[PDB]
């Protein structure tokens, strides 16, 4: 009886046809696509919305409302583990981990005779794997550690978080990062394929957060451990950046502008474009939200007045440690970092280095009415008229996400010297000092301001001489902080270093007083530096979940 | 006369149908049937939601229609609804199996005119009606807003002037040191541009009508003792309240049969042609206009659509959406036909060949049109969008039937094979850029700019091989036996097929011998029936491990397309971007036939002479291995989802049916038909994954096992805090203050968190009733029908917009007036929490503040009629004449515990509006 | 190696409206026919289809514009006419021989 | 009430036409002969390959 048998699939293709040679090369162009198509507005990879618990930002919108989660996490009070967003994004990230775990399923059912490319597409998708696994540890201090292509989803009712240790876990990132490095192609033809230097520099990373040792059932530091740093000195090593032609931009602002996209910094980006068949473009919608509001609407992802403080320097050029928060920075009388332009864009100045849009304290640019300030994100934004922006719904443009930067790098190898203390705190201050440099010559665009706006800059690099374990340390921890502003990193850096709670609480009390959010904002000492686990998953996996502690 | 005689079949009286004067002859008999909840939204078409014997599957619960022979699942409200002369309601598994594999959900018999023999008749009905929006939303308006504003910010503590709203109040303090208002004044211009005068405008009367109603049919009728024909005409439209929305449909059936030979040779079809053209509302239109405060106004200084400036709040337009709306109009084509031939080769035997079709070919051309109200625009984007969609399904079924009466031995024999096939497909064409902006001009190929194309296509096919055997014993004992074998292409080859029995036991009390001194009691009949039925609606690719080649063309909200498409390059695109495949679900081949046993037991009565009938039913329903998609674990990421045959729900249902007619010394006939209907619901297996992501219930906080289907588990508000004293006392919780919500501590652990949550939420009615009252004097024809829900709760989430202030996404928006009675020392006789522009005690939360009483009781149609008298009619040669006069949804009661209004939508939905109709019958 | 799909929709409705009045008559050998008649004639066609390309399997069932990875083009057109007429007919017989 | 089945294989391959067909005629006649309501209904499905 053929009746019901002639009808087929309509164009799809079964399960059992994706395993063929011809589509693998397809399934590898998906995991990357994972990570320009699978960030909404409220969950994008650069975790923009999750940073907002630091001291860099606030949360924009309309008011606490828009976004009360994010509001939660932001005042660190009123957190629910039955919250849209946390599961949000631990599906999304899996859902990246699930497509890379089926390209490489594919992948290893391949003979390396007939595929020359093998070894180098399976290092690209441990290599993705491996940053989303990276990505989910920082949110999350416990993950489940899906690294078994081959593993049947029977068996992924199985699984658990608790199967491995904290430093097990690390290990097991770490792992694929290895496997990527001992793998890649030092120089890569196509930008969107990670390259040696880029595993290079993201195992030294993955080991500088192993480092930092959170054994015990609470989150806090337990010690340092030497063999991590000493790993991460082995693989930050300058030979291997300048192997695949990596430094730093002459520049600043050209590692946040569309003329100037895969540049020498920009070790490994996500690709966004635009005029390429698509509804829409694949742009960046995950930083929609944070247009401003002469863009239109939804105004996100405003910098914090603390920020801008800490962009202050002296007459000396050094940043003021101990007093930058005490008054709120003066264009005329208080000399100030360049890279403060290219990261803030305050009232009475251009956006984006564009005259004809000048930032005010009005209506136009504040969507909240002066609840969250009126400071502008400019390294995400793009100029107005740059073509590259398109209206689908949310401003988007097709500026690239920059994951690794070569600044980055450097601070890690200096943060590396520093804590190992074995006789080497002058390489670490050459290195700062290095990108103190690079941030002082960068006033190619805002070089007029002095003539327009009596703006004064005053960077210099430290004198090269013998300093202090902590001295040096809190230099690494201002530099770390004036360079990577806006970038969705300084609370990871505050939960890696320990430091987060009494940093958090100071930042709360410093803006009670500007902002009113704050008012009855609190951080918990062991349970507000990790996201909880989503009660959905831990029912779902009944037995198999354990909660973070302090929840 | 019932199809079935031992089942629970209940009869639908077509004339009272045709009274109310419905599209949709559906949602005529909205509380005519027990157990069968109609859901209508209140849009021009007829288009309505049916659940029959309650929620029995974790699939699609739409009932199975029969017309004519022919199954379907299509709503009725794109058929002819005047031109039926029979409608069943199968509600039992036992009964309703011999007539599809689709009957899971229930099965609806209509059956259509066809010509009485010997005779001919013509009807000329003709109706027109105007329908009126009641359910008016009280909203704030400028004066309102701005002392709702500043109630706000003074119960905040901050600066009532720094609203920057152009609202500059004049305000002090009272003796008791209360604040109060004085006085308030606005900007004449809501920019500094001068382009938005500011207005008091009442958005909801902006973009709500007077609808008009009219609808027009002619049918013919021709009977012979040798053949038979019938032909019908119908044009129907409705204009709906909200503006620029609207239903028209023109209909054309024609019936026949012929008999050869002398009996031998029958061969009969029905067909029916439906044109209907519509424009749909906004989605979110009612949540739009809700949401733009009154201050705007419709036009700004140049003639354009006003909308929000400054720091008002970005909604649309209503009016400026509507406008742009008017010209998405849908044209859709079906097609209903039927042809069956039947020989007898001798008295007893009959052979049944019949072939059914059903063709539906749907037409759409939206247009997006750029515009700029204020701050919100699209920047400048147009674009045409032409869609086509088909469905063309087949049925070839084969009846042989064998009847013997030996003595008082009644026995019939009936097998049958039927083959149910049905393709769908559908294709759109997408384009950009255009100029003059007008629908004329919008067309793909007058586009310039980026163009799409989508595509896909399905379909699945039935097949059965049923067998039905009906003894009868001195016409008193009644024995019937179902067997079926069903097949679906939609499940492998190893579970491709399934058996399903059924059987059925009636006994008449009244026929036996030792009750004839029983004269009252005219009939009496016991009847059981215990039945399995299978499920099998289903996605068609249910048992594949589905790959797409999703290169993201499809338009996306927040840019979660999920696409696969990469710059891998990295030039910032400017051509085609390599592409590859995503899982989309993972195949399950071990997928089989859902199981559906149900037990019924029903007691009809008829006494006084069939004045007064009656029947009780009592209907156990058990569904298992229920074909449910779970989701993905989590962690096994995109296309986690799957069929299985995890499932299983219970429902425990009583139905009482009464009637009363009866004349009058005087000359008055009076018909009582009152109905009540109650049903217990209960998911008794769930997979894992699914109660924990709760969409069946629970929010995902509680597993829904145990409960019943949609329970939702929230806080308990016990009231709110009026004292500082009372807030110390209370167990301490984030953004406790004087006036907030106070949310009950049900562990007892004296801090309130998410663990202080309980069941809150059963979308169960304790009793469903409706009433039918039909009075006849003197040539005056009354009817009365009344149908009341008691027992049901309802979320309310126009509550959360009208008791609470910036408890939005988005602050600033319109609220309703009830918040203007919000608690305050200078008012403390009150309920509603104090006004505040922080969320601070999350009171968004769900809780059983925002759960409230749906019960109520409503006139669903009243209608009051005059014939002419026959001698005049005979004189103008019409067989009979005659003129009504009705209402519809004229009038309504609501408990004192629902707040809002029409508990029926107490929500965003369509408005339901009432009907006053002038209609005409003329039988020449 | 170009694979492409065209999936191409056409509709034509056409409806037409007459009205007839006659008239005759049978005096003596003379028969006499008069009618008029009004007609209105309304004719309205579109058209309209997708293009799509960069198909892998390159069998009818996957072929749809949704599998499609390639350039996508849209066309389409509509176009319509009315008529009206009044007409009149006379015919005369006489003695079955003169018409 | 006529049916119709048509299928032509032509003599070039892979060429083919087919046609399904259903028409309904009826009239009726209302009074004595007054009220003459008459209709003419014909459904046709061709599937043709060129
Ligand atoms: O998933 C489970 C659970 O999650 C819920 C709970 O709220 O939502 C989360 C779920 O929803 C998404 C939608 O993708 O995010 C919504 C979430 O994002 C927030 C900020 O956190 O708002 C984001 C901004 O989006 C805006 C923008 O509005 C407009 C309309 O296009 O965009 C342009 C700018 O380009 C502006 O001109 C326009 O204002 O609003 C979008 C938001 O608005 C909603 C929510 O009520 O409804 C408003 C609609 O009403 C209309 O009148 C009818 O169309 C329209 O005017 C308007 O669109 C909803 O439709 C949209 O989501 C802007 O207002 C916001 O600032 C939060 O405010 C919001 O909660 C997903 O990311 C996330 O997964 C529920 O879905 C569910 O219970
Ligand atoms: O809705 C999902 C499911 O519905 C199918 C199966 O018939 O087709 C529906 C398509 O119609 C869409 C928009 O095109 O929405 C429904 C609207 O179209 C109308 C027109 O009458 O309904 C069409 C179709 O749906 C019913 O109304 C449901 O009972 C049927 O009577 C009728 O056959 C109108 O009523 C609705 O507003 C959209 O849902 C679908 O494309 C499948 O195509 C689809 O899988
Ligand atoms: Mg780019
Ligand atoms: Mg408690």
């Amino acid at each position: 009886d053929d009746f019901l048998d002639r009808q087929v699939p309509q164009g799809i293709v079964t399960g059992d046809q994706i395993a063929s040679p011809e589509y693998v090369d397809n399934l590898v162009i998906s995991a990357y696509a994972i990570w320009a198509t699978g960030d909404d507005i409220n969950s994008s990879f650069s975790l923009w919305n999750y940073d907002v618990r630091s001291d860099d930002c606030y949360k924009g919108g309309s008011g606490t409302e828009d976004g009360g989660v994010f509001n939660a996490l932001e005042i660190s009070k009123g957190i629910n583990t039955t919250d849209w967003n946390i599961n949000d994004i631990w599906k999304r990230l899996y859902q990246c981990i699930t497509r890379a775990n089926t390209a490489l399923q594919s992948l290893d059912q391949m003979d390396e005779k007939t595929y020359p490319l093998k070894n180098q597409r399976i290092a690209e998708m441990r290599f993705l794997r491996g940053h989303a696994h990276f990505m989910l540890k920082q949110l999350f201090k416990k993950i489940v550690i899906v690294n078994d292509e081959n593993m049947e989803p029977d068996a992924y009712n199985e699984l658990s978080n608790t199967t491995y240790t904290n430093d097990e876990q690390w290990q097991k990132i770490a792992d694929d990062f290895q496997f990527a490095y001992d793998n890649l192609p030092e120089v890569q033809i196509e930008k969107g394929r990670p390259a040696q230097a880029a595993a290079a520099a993201y195992l030294a990373k993955t080991y500088l957060y192993k480092a930092y040792r959170q054994d015990g059932a609470d989150n806090a530091l337990t010690g340092i451990n030497e063999e991590d740093l000493k790993q991460v000195v082995k693989y930050t090593d300058p030979l291997i950046m300048a192997k695949g032609g990596y430094g730093l931009e002459t520049d600043y602002s050209m590692n946040f502008l569309p003329q100037y996209e895969n540049g020498a910094e920009s070790v490994w980006a996500i690709q966004y474009s635009i005029n390429d068949g698509t509804y829409n473009g694949n742009l960046n919608w995950g930083m929609g939200l944070t247009t401003p509001q002469i863009l239109g609407c939804c105004d996100f992802h405003k910098p914090s007045q603390n920020l801008v403080n800490a962009f202050k320097t002296d007459s000396q050029g050094k940043p003021l440690f101990s007093t930058y928060d005490n008054e709120n920075y003066e264009v005329a009388t208080d000399n100030v970092d360049p890279r403060l332009f290219h990261t803030v864009g305050m009232p009475g100045f251009p956006y984006k280095y564009n005259e004809g849009y000048i930032i005010q304290k009005n209506d136009d640019w504040s969507r909240s009415k002066g609840l969250y300030g009126y400071y502008v994100s400019l390294k995400e934004n793009v100029d107005p008229d740059c073509d590259c922006l398109k209206k689908g719904s949310y401003w988007a443009s097709s500026l690239n996400h920059i994951v690794i930067r070569y600044a980055d790098v450097l601070l890690m190898r200096a943060e590396a010297l520093i804590q190992l203390n074995d006789g080497r705190i002058t390489d670490a201050i050459s290195l700062i000092n290095e990108v103190r440099s690079r941030a002082a010559g960068s006033t190619m665009l805002i070089f007029n301001y002095k003539e327009d706006y009596g703006v004064n800059f005053k960077v210099t690099p430290y004198d090269l001489k013998a300093y202090a374990q902590d001295e040096a340390m809190k230099m690494l921890k201002w530099e770390r902080r004036v360079e990577f502003g806006m970038e969705s990193s300084r609370f990871f850096d505050l939960v890696r270093w320990g430091e987060a709670k009494d940093v958090i609480n100071a930042y709360y009390v410093t803006e009670a007083s500007r902002c009113s959010i704050y008012k009855n904002a609190g951080f918990t000492e062991n349970k507000n530096e990790y996201l909880p686990v989503p009660f959905e998953q831990i029912s779902a996996s009944n037995g198999n979940y354990t909660q973070n502690f302090g929840w | 006369r019932k199809a079935d005689l031992t089942g629970a079949v209940s009869v639908v009286k077509v004339d009272e149908i045709q009274k109310q004067g419905e599209n949709n002859p559906v949602k005529a008999l909205q509380g005519r049937v027990p157990g069968m909840n109609i859901t209508a939204d209140g849009n021009p078409s007829g288009s309505a939601t049916v659940r029959i014997r309650g929620i029995g599957t974790l699939n699609n619960n739409d009932p199975l229609y029969i017309i004519d022979g022919v199954p379907t699942k299509a709503g009725m409200h794109e058929l002819n609804g005047n031109d039926i002369e029979s409608i069943q309601v199968l509600k039992d598994a036992a009964s309703a199996s011999i007539y599809g594999s689709r009957a899971a959900n229930g099965v609806i018999i209509i059956t259509t005119k066809q010509g009485k023999k010997g005779q001919i008749k013509i009807n000329f009905d003709a109706s027109v009606s105007a329908s009126m929006y009641q359910s008016k939303m009280n909203v704030l308006n400028t004066e309102q807003y701005g002392r709702a504003m500043w109630q706000a910010y003074v119960n905040d503590g901050e600066n009532p002037n720094g609203n920057a709203l152009g609202y500059a109040y004049n305000w002090g303090y009272n003796a008791d040191g209360n604040p109060v208002l004085y006085g308030m004044t606005l900007s004449k211009y809501l920019d500094s541009k001068n382009t938005m005068p500011v207005a008091d405008t009442d958005w909801f009367d902006e973009i709500t009508r007077t609808g008009v109603i009219q609808q027009y049919n002619l049918s013919v009728s021709n009977g012979s003792e040798k053949g038979s024909s019938f032909f019908s005409l119908g044009y129907y439209k409705n204009l709906g309240v909200i503006k620029d929305t609207d239903f028209d449909r023109f209909s054309a059936r024609m019936n026949s049969d012929y008999k050869l030979i002398d009996d031998i040779l029958t061969i009969g079809q029905h067909f029916t042609l439906n044109r209907t053209s519509e424009v749909q509302a906004p989605g979110g239109i009612i949540e739009t206009a809700l949401d733009i405060p009154s201050a705007i106004p419709v036009y700004a200084s140049d003639g354009s659509w006003g909308g929000p400036v400054g720091g008002w709040p970005d909604r649309r337009n209503p009016r400026a959406v509507l406008e742009y709306n008017k010209d998405n109009r849908y044209t859709y084509w079906r097609m209903f036909g039927d042809a069956y031939v039947n020989l007898t080769p001798f008295k007893g035997f009959n052979l049944r060949s019949t072939f059914g079709l059903d063709y539906a070919n749907k037409q759409a051309r939206y247009f997006t049109y750029p515009y700029q109200e204020g701050t919100q625009t699209n920047n400048g984007k147009s674009a045409v969008e032409a869609k086509q969609e088909h469905w063309t399904k087949w049925m070839w079924n084969a009846i042989a039937t064998y009847q013997l009466e030996v003595g008082k031995h009644r026995g019939d024999v009936m097998i049958g094979m039927e083959l149910n096939r049905e393709d769908d497909s559908h294709f759109s064409g997408y384009k950009e850029d255009f100029s003059i902006l007008t629908p004329d001009y919008m067309w793909p190929d007058a586009g310039s700019g980026t163009a799409q194309a989508y595509g896909a296509g399905e379909g699945y096919s039935l097949v059965s091989f049923f067998g039905k055997m009906n003894y009868s014993y001195a016409d008193r004992y009644l024995l019937s036996l179902t067997l079926r074998r069903d097949g679906s292409s939609r499940f492998g080859k190893n579970h491709r097929y399934a058996t399903f029995p059924s059987v059925s036991l009636g006994w008449r009390i009244t026929q036996e011998n030792f009750m004839k001194e029983l004269t009252w009691l005219d009939d009496l009949k016991l009847r059981a029936s215990w039945g399995q039925t299978g499920n099998q609606e289903i996605s068609n690719l249910a048992r594949y491990t589905i790959y797409a080649p999703n290169y993201g063309t499809t338009d996306s909200f927040g840019g979660q397309s999920y696409g696969t498409a990469y710059d891998i390059t990295g030039s910032n695109g400017g051509g085609v971007l390599p592409s590859g495949f995503k899982r989309n679900q993972i195949g399950n081949d071990n997928i089989k036939w859902e199981t559906t046993t149900q037990t019924n037991v029903g007691i009809d009565f008829s006494l006084f002479k069939q004045s007064l009938y009656g029947s009780l039913e009592y209907y156990y329903k058990k569904a298992t291995d229920i074909l449910t998609e779970m989701a993905g674990v989590g962690v096994l990421g995109e296309g986690g989802s799957r069929w299985i045959n995890s499932g299983a729900m219970k429902n425990q249902g009583f139905e009482f049916n009464l009637g009363y007619r009866n004349k009058t010394a005087f000359g008055l006939t009076y018909d009582l038909n009152g109905n009540i209907s109650t049903y217990r619901n209960e998911i008794l297996e769930l997979p894992e994954t699914v109660a924990a992501n709760g969409k069946f219930g629970g929010n995902g906080v509680k597993s829904v096992v145990g409960h019943t289907y949609g329970a939702q588990v929230g806080y308990i508000a016990d009231g709110i805090f009026k004292s500082q004293d009372e807030v110390d006392n209370h167990a301490t919780q984030e953004g406790a203050a004087v006036g907030r919500i106070r949310y009950r501590d049900i562990d007892h652990n004296g801090v309130i968190d998410e663990r202080d949550q309980n069941w809150i939420y059963d979308p169960t009615p304790s009793f469903s009733y409706g009433l039918n009252i039909y009075l006849e004097y003197k040539n005056f024809d009354l009817t009365m029908f009344w149908q009341g829900v008691q027992g049901v709760d309802i979320i309310s989430d126009v509550k959360k917009k009208s008791d609470f202030w910036s408890a939005s996404n988005v602050g600033f928006l319109n609220k309703g007036t009830r918040l203007l009675n919000a608690w305050s020392p200078t008012n403390p006789n009150s309920d509603i929490p104090a006004l505040t522009r922080s969320d601070t005690n999350n009171e968004q939360r769900v809780s059983t503040y925002f759960v409230e009483n749906g019960s109520f009781l409503k006139l669903r149609n009243i209608q009051l009629g005059y014939t002419v008298p026959a001698v005049i009619s005979k004189k103008m040669r019409m067989d009979r004449l005659r003129f009504y006069c009705s209402a519809q949804n004229l009038l309504t009661i609501k408990s004192k515990n629902f707040t809002g209004e029409d508990p029926e939508n107490p929500n965003f939905s369509y408005p339901i509006p009432v009907n006053i109709t002038f209609g005409l019958n003329i039988g020449f």
